[PDB]
């Protein structure tokens, strides 16, 4: 009513006749909104015990972290130099957000009190208030969003969930997801500083991109952006329907009552009216199609956090172009950033394999687990490798299986 | 801001102080530049873009527009009241700047003004040469007429005017009412007249233009051509020009 | 829930619904467009030719058959846009069939919020409804971990199953026992891999385990 | 419609309001002040008057007729009196009339009376403005008028209103083209903080004028997209004003048919809602004792709505957290289990439709 | 320009009136374009020594 009859009396009254335009009109933008708040609401969630542990500042302390790791001053002490950037602060403007929320929110770009102040000239979005059009808040909002990737990340270091909030170090975290990629054997010469070093200098430059205004990051600003740019076009291209005149003398109805005596002037409104109601089904049809390209996307970010974030995925190339060792998230706006951390090799190691052995009445064994390799040592014994990471193993009597043939490439 | 005077006309840079109104002076008069253009630190105090239309027109347009000097000639002097002006035959000999030998379309008129004086400055009469040799004559009154000349001034007015073609000194045809403010005058060769930019009077092509001034009346009268230019426009007048 | 018209009842209730509501909808809107003069004397064929003669009467109708043919236009066009957005959808529920119906999946939270048992399903209008039952926990057992064993030239005993963790029960033996449910199982020498080294969160063998455990 | 509820009611077509959120006016004004900004320019005056005389007769059967023959009198101007122009910067136009009759053709020496009496009245014909409406403050570069219809653009209909019936006698033309010199007049003010109908500049509407200090006006005034006044300048003073609605849009939350709270912008009272509470975007008034724990019945955004009127929000769904593959120290292992069903549907296939074009 | 003004010099100065709006058509077509080759180009990759036998 307001959009269509700018709240002149006499141009509501001829709006009678379409009452049910103007409601097919706002209960479809209503049900879309509807739908979409319930199967977003299904996919967030918080986790108390894993927020109390969730900010720098308890990733800095020792608070919360289990006696048994008296070796730790911290948690992830060495991986802070990265995590710093991705971990919600208390010690920041706009309550519990991270260095690079900061930057992609505040380098991208609602208080309806205001409009009525009436101190000032209104800015772009009191003058569409006035017209009508406004925008809602949903139930992923900002902080919301903020809440569930907090919990997510603060979930990785939460030892037990019985109670409380009982911490373990990062470090520990990660060698725990190095054993899926391979099972660890080389105890004596850990890797620890050196990965750590190489995250917390990707995550530098990360944050460097983003407040610089990096392929990826080029590409997440450019996608961010034009999410924002493409909703705020819709709703310019909406108001600017109302200076069309759809062949009347004006498009501004009390300019026609103020000129033009009721019997004639009720005609050139009912044209107005007419075309005002038209835009509006173009908007809502417009709006309606976005929603449903959404559905799509969300499915998959749903599924990114599922596969990447709260568990290791055996789905090669998913999570990431590498190994994946874990993933961090962040709030963005309309939707979610991922930090997908990778392994990435430097050097290959060559080695001799075996397609399996022949022995002696003779018989084949071959390797149970198909995916190790089999290869002879300097020492001449026999070793089991995965193929994701050189992390070789004797080979045992367990981990061959008999068969009655050999083949000509069996040692 | 020190302001200073710089002459190089006798071939010879000379430095010097200014007084007087220095302000005005740096707001109102520029050196031509080769080809006619005018530098793009001018501020274009009193240009106005000449339209057709009644209504006040803002923004960024391209245009083709009397925005090419063929000569600028800075605080005129006359050696009597009255003085003529010609779309042909004329002659540049105080062009300041560069000065580009071609055919005037437009003789544009900066007149001198203080905001909220109502100083005794304006001229009584404009006087048209049209092809056939009608002299058409601009004069503006007090009151409405029902011989005598009148009076169009310059700047601020103390009230209304009404603006008369005169022929034989016998109203011709009632023009309309001045603005309160009268900046600028501009005739064009093709017989329109412009006040402030506006279309305010058009009759056939015009070979000379004369007027008579009441008792430095302008702050330069420039010689002009058409050309296409992209013009930043506000409220009709000219703030940039790209040409 | 259904026959009364549960969270996920009522969710499935508003989307089926919504997309009957749409199809319906979309037609309704075409019908009415009959309606429209489209600037015509009457928006009525056989009205035109029974009031004006074919000289005239053609021309009022040729602007209908002009607008008549641009609403089929848009409707063509917004019929495909939907088939569209459907493919989509289809493939997703064809992936929950294989993998949550026809098959056991290995990914997390794909087949419903819990530790999915098996799925079931059913008809539903355009579509299917399906009923994935999941296992809930209700009580958490504790247990103290090790992260590994240091026997004795010493060596290190790492569990070959990643997905399993080791415990020490009250009887002081090694157990295995999975992460989805407690399900402790005795350990065995099968079950460990030897390494050159040990780690600070090695817990010391005894000569009474090595036995069972190397 | 007589109350706030039925007024729902009555703008949405129906007798039983279901449970939910309706929009509604935060409120509703008329007999407000008029006020006006014009460009200062100078007076200049002009009344211009039109008479109408009218010659009325009789039919036979009785049925009044009036005369093409009648006469339409402009002011005096050029000596002729068939064209009248306006060359002032404002003006204001009358009409008046005299009804004269006759038993006998074109006589008219006797005053008509009862049946035969008429009043002469102008009326839009082709014009995009009424006669009457030419007293209101609207612009013109010219406007003149001319009973002859030659080169000139619309036409009015000059019409004889009897006690029986009406009819067009003749036609008056006007010349006119839109602009800004000459302006209508009835018979440069503005009320401040108070709800008004204005005309600024030449733009028309009704909201509040309130006094500001800012430098953003580089024209006489400023508009949004839609083209409505946000504010201008006083061209003496360079004071900005600011113009905004007297009302706003705002969600009347109605439960078992009767207004339980709504919100709004305004911090003023709406709909005979007396207490209130503040919301991050939006002043929420309702029935409910403000200066809560419940279970609303509807809901919209992130905010439910409670019988009683009680305003609550919406928390995020807890979760014990997930467990991870940590194997060191003090773990937890789900061991008790129970079933639970979730259900979902996914579209497979559309309606084909076939259409024989 | 071209496809709404014929190269008609005379249409191309009415026209104007409208840049902004070709400019919001140009620009909303290149960054489509744009976008959708960034996501391609990650996709895609070669490696010499597969080609070499493939
Ligand atoms: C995915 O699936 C998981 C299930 O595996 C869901 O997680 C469950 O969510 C519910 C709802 O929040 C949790 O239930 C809550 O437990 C809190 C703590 O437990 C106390 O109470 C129990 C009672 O049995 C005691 O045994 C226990 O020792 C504690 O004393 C309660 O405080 C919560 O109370 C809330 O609800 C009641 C009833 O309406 C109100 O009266 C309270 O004021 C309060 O609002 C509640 O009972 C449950 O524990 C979670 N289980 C697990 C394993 O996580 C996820 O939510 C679901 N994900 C999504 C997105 O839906
Ligand atoms: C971006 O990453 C590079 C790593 O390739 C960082 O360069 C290193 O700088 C550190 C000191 O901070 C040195 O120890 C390394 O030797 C450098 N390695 C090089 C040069 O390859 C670089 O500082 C990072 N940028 C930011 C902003 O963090
Ligand atoms: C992995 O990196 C290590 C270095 O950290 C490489 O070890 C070096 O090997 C070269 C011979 O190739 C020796 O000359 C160096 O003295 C070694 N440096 C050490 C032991 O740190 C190792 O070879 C690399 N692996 C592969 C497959 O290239
Ligand atoms: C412009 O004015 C300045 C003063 O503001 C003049 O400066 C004088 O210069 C002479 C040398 O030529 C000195 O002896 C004087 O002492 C200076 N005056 C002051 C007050 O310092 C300057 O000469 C003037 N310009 C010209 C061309 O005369
Ligand atoms: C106002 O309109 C007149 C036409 O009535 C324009 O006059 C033309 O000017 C061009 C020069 O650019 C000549 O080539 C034409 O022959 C003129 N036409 C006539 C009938 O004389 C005038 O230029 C317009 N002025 C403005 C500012 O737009
Ligand atoms: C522009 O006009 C002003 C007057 O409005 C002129 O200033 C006067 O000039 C005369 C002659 O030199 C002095 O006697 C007056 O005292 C000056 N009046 C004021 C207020 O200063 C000025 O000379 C003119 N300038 C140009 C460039 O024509
Ligand atoms: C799983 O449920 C069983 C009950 O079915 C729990 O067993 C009870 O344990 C408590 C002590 O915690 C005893 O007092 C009861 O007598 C037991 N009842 C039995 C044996 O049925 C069992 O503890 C629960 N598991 C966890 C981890 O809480
Ligand atoms: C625009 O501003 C002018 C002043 O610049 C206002 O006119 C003056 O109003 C005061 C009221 O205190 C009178 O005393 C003055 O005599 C008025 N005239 C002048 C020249 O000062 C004018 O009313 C303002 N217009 C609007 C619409 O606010
Ligand atoms: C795991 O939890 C058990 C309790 O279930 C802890 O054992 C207790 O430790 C305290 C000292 O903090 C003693 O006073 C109790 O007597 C112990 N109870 C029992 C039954 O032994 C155990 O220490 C915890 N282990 C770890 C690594 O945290
Ligand atoms: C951790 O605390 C120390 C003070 O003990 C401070 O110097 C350091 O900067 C803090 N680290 C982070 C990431 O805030
Ligand atoms: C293994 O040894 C036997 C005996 O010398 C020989 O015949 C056979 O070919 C050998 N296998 C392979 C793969 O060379
Ligand atoms: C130019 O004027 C200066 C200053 O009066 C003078 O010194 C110089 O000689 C003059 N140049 C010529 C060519 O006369
Ligand atoms: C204008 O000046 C000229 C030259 O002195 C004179 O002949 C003419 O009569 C004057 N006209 C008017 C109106 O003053
Ligand atoms: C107008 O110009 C013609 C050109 O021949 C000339 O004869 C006539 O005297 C002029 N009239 C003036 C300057 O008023
Ligand atoms: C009056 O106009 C006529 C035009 O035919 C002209 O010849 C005559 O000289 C004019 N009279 C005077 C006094 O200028
Ligand atoms: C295992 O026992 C040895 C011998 O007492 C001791 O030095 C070592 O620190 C113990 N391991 C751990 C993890 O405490
Ligand atoms: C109208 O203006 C008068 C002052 O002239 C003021 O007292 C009154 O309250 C105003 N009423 C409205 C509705 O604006
Ligand atoms: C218009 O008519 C009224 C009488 O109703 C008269 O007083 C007024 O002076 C007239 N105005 C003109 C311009 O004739
Ligand atoms: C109008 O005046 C005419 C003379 O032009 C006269 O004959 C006629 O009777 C009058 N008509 C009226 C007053 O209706
Ligand atoms: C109709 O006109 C005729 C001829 O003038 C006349 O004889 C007759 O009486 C009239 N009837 C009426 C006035 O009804
Ligand atoms: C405008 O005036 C008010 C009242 O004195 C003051 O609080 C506000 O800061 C001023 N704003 C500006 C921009 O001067
Ligand atoms: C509750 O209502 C009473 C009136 O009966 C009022 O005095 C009191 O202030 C109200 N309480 C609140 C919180 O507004
Ligand atoms: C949960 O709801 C309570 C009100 O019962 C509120 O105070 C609290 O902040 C909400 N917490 C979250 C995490 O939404």
């Amino acid at each position: 009513a307001r959009y269509v009859c700018n709240g002149n009396p006499r141009c509501n009254k001829l709006l009678t006749q379409y009452v049910s335009a103007c409601q097919t009109i706002e209960q479809a933008l209503a049900m879309g909104a509807r739908l979409e708040n319930m199967e977003v609401d299904s996919m967030l969630f918080v986790s108390e015990n894993a927020l109390k542990l969730a900010s720098v500042e308890a990733f800095n302390s020792t608070e919360n972290l289990d006696p048994i790791y008296k070796e730790w001053p911290n948690i992830g002490g060495s991986w802070l130099g990265g995590l710093k950037d991705i971990l919600p602060s208390h010690n920041s403007k706009r309550k519990y957000r991270s260095a690079i929320e900061d930057l992609l929110f505040d380098k991208v770009v609602e208080d309806y009190k205001r409009c009525t102040g009436g101190y000032d000239i209104a800015d772009l979005v009191c003058a569409q208030y006035y017209n009508g059009i406004m925008v809602l808040p949903g139930v992923a909002n900002d902080d919301k969003m903020t809440m569930y990737t907090a919990s997510l990340a603060g979930g990785i270091t939460l030892g037990a969930l019985g109670g409380g909030a009982v911490a373990i170090p990062f470090a520990v975290a990660v060698q725990a997801r190095l054993n899926y990629v391979a099972l660890q054997t080389d105890v004596l010469n850990k890797n620890q500083q050196i990965l750590a070093n190489a995250f917390n200098q990707a995550i530098g430059n990360i944050t460097q991109a983003f407040g610089k205004v990096l392929a990826t990051v080029a590409k997440v600003l450019a996608k961010v952006q034009d999410v924002v740019n493409t909703q705020g076009q819709a709703l310019s291209h909406l108001t600017v329907q109302l200076q069309n005149n759809f062949q009347a003398i004006s498009s501004s109805i009390s300019d026609i009552y103020n000129r033009l005596d009721p019997p004639s002037a009720d005609a050139q409104v009912d044209r107005l009216i007419t075309g005002r109601l038209t835009a509006l089904n173009a908007f809502v049809s417009q709006t309606l199609t976005r929603q449903a390209e959404v559905r799509a996307s969300r499915q998959l970010a749903k599924d990114k956090v599922n596969e990447c974030v709260r568990s290791q995925s055996q789905r090669f190339g998913f999570c990431g172009n590498g190994t994946h060792l874990f993933s961090l998230a962040n709030a963005a706006p309309n939707g979610m950033i991922f930090f997908h951390t990778v392994l990435l090799p430097t050097a290959y190691q060559t080695v001799t394999a075996c397609s399996g052995i022949c022995a002696s009445r003779t018989f084949g064994l071959v390797v149970k687990d198909v995916q190790l390799t089999l290869f002879r040592n300097l020492d001449d014994k026999f070793y089991l490798t995965p193929r994701t990471m050189y992390q070789p193993r004797a080979a045992t009597s367990s981990d061959f299986v008999q068969i009655e043939g050999c083949d000509v490439l069996f040692v | 801001v020190t302001y200073y005077r710089v002459n190089n006309k006798n071939g010879t840079t000379i430095v010097s102080n200014c007084t007087d109104q220095c302000a005005s002076y740096v707001d109102n008069v520029f050196t031509t530049q080769p080809g006619g253009l005018i530098p793009s630190d001018f501020s274009f105090n009193n240009w106005f873009l000449l339209t057709n239309s009644s209504t006040v027109v803002s923004g960024k347009l391209v245009t083709r527009q009397p925005l090419v000097v063929n000569c600028l000639w800075p605080v005129p002097s006359f050696k009597e009241a009255a003085s003529t002006f010609c779309f042909e035959g004329a002659g540049f000999d105080q062009c300041n700047g560069a000065v580009l030998n071609n055919t005037v379309d437009v003789i544009r008129f900066n007149l001198n003004f203080t905001a909220d004086v109502q100083s005794g400055m304006g001229a009584t009469v404009f006087s048209l040469n049209t092809t056939g040799g009608v002299i058409l004559e601009i004069s503006c009154y007090n009151d409405i007429v029902s011989y005598s000349y009148g009076d169009i001034p310059f700047g601020i007015t103390d009230g209304p005017r009404y603006c008369y073609v005169l022929y034989n000194g016998t109203t011709l045809k009632y023009l309309g009412t001045l603005p309160p403010s009268v900046k600028e005058i501009a005739i064009s060769k093709w017989g329109h007249f412009y006040i402030n930019g506006y279309n305010f009077f058009s009759t056939f092509p015009i070979d000379c233009i004369s007027f008579n001034l009441t008792t430095g009346a302008f702050w330069t009268i420039a010689y002009t051509s058409y050309t296409e230019a992209l013009v930043q426009v506000e409220n009709t007048a000219i703030k940039k020009v790209t040409y | 829930a259904f026959g009364k018209v549960l969270a996920t009842v009522a969710k499935v209730l508003a989307k089926v619904q919504d997309v009957v509501n749409t199809q319906g909808q979309a037609l309704s809107h075409l019908t009415v467009q009959l309606q429209n003069n489209f600037q015509a004397i009457s928006s009525s064929i056989s009205d035109i030719y029974n009031r004006l003669d074919p000289p005239s009467a053609d021309a009022q109708v040729d602007r209908l058959i002009t607008g008549r043919l641009t609403a089929l236009n848009a409707f063509v066009s917004q019929t495909l846009t939907r088939q569209a957005e459907v493919r989509a959808s289809r493939q997703l529920a064809k992936d929950k069939v294989n993998e949550c119906v026809r098959s056991q999946s290995q990914r997390f939270g794909f087949c419903g919020n819990g530790t999915h048992l098996f799925s079931l399903a059913n008809a539903a209008p355009n579509g299917m409804i399906f009923f994935h039952t999941v296992l809930l926990p209700t009580a958490y057992q504790t247990v103290t971990a090790c992260s590994g064993i240091c026997a004795s030239r010493t060596f290190g005993l790492v569990v070959k199953d990643v997905q399993l963790t080791l415990f020490r029960n009250l009887d002081d033996k090694f157990y295995l026992t999975p992460r989805t449910m407690y399900q402790p199982r005795a350990a065995t020498s099968s079950d460990f891999v030897q390494i050159e080294g040990c780690d600070v969160l090695f817990v010391n063998a005894t000569e009474i385990d090595l036995p069972s455990i190397i | 419609c007589n109350s706030h509820i039925n007024n729902i009611k009555c703008s949405q077509l129906t007798a039983n309001l279901q449970n939910g959120f309706y929009p509604v006016a935060s409120s509703e004004v008329g007999l407000v002040n008029k006020s006006v900004v014009l460009l200062p320019s100078f007076f200049a005056h002009t009344t211009v008057n039109i008479t109408i005389d009218l010659g009325m007769k009789r039919s036979g059967y009785g049925q009044p007729i009036a005369s093409p023959l009648s006469n339409i009198t402009l002011p005096m101007q050029d000596n002729n009196t068939d064209v009248y122009c306006i060359r002032s910067n404002q003006f204001s136009i009358y009409v008046h009339s005299t009804c004269k009759s006759s038993l006998w053709d074109n006589v008219f020496n006797q005053d008509c009376t009862d049946v035969l009496e008429a009043t002469a009245v102008i009326k839009t014909g082709t014009c995009p403005f009424s006669f009457d409406k030419l007293n209101n403050h609207l612009t013109f570069n010219k406007f003149c008028l001319s009973l002859s219809p030659v080169g000139a653009n619309c036409k009015f209909d000059v019409a004889a209103r009897t006690r029986t019936n009406e009819q067009v006698v003749r036609s008056l033309y006007v010349i006119y083209e839109e602009g800004d010199n000459i302006v209508g007049v009835p018979s440069s003010v503005l009320h401040l903080d108070s709800c008004t109908d204005y005309n600024i500049y030449g733009r028309t509407g009704v909201g509040v004028i309130r006094q500001t200090n800012s430098t953003l006006l580089s024209g006489l005034y400023y508009t949004s997209l839609s083209g409505d006044l946000l504010g201008f300048k006083n061209v003496s003073d360079g004071v900005i004003y600011s113009v905004t609605p007297c009302d706003v849009s705002a969600q009347a939350a109605v439960i078992d048919g009767a207004i339980v709270g709504a919100m709004t912008s305004i911090n003023s009272e709406l709909l005979g809602l007396t207490h209130w509470t503040t919301t991050p975007n939006f002043y929420y008034y309702s029935i409910y004792n403000y200066t809560v724990d419940c279970e609303p019945i509807i809901t919209y955004s992130n905010i439910g709505v409670c019988k009683n009127g009680a305003l609550v929000f919406i928390n995020v769904t807890h979760s014990d957290g997930d467990v991870q593959p940590i194997s060191t120290g003090n773990v937890t292992i789900p061991t008790n289990f129970t079933i639970s069903v979730q259900v979902e549907y996914i579209q497979v296939y559309t309606t084909p439709v076939s259409i024989d074009c």
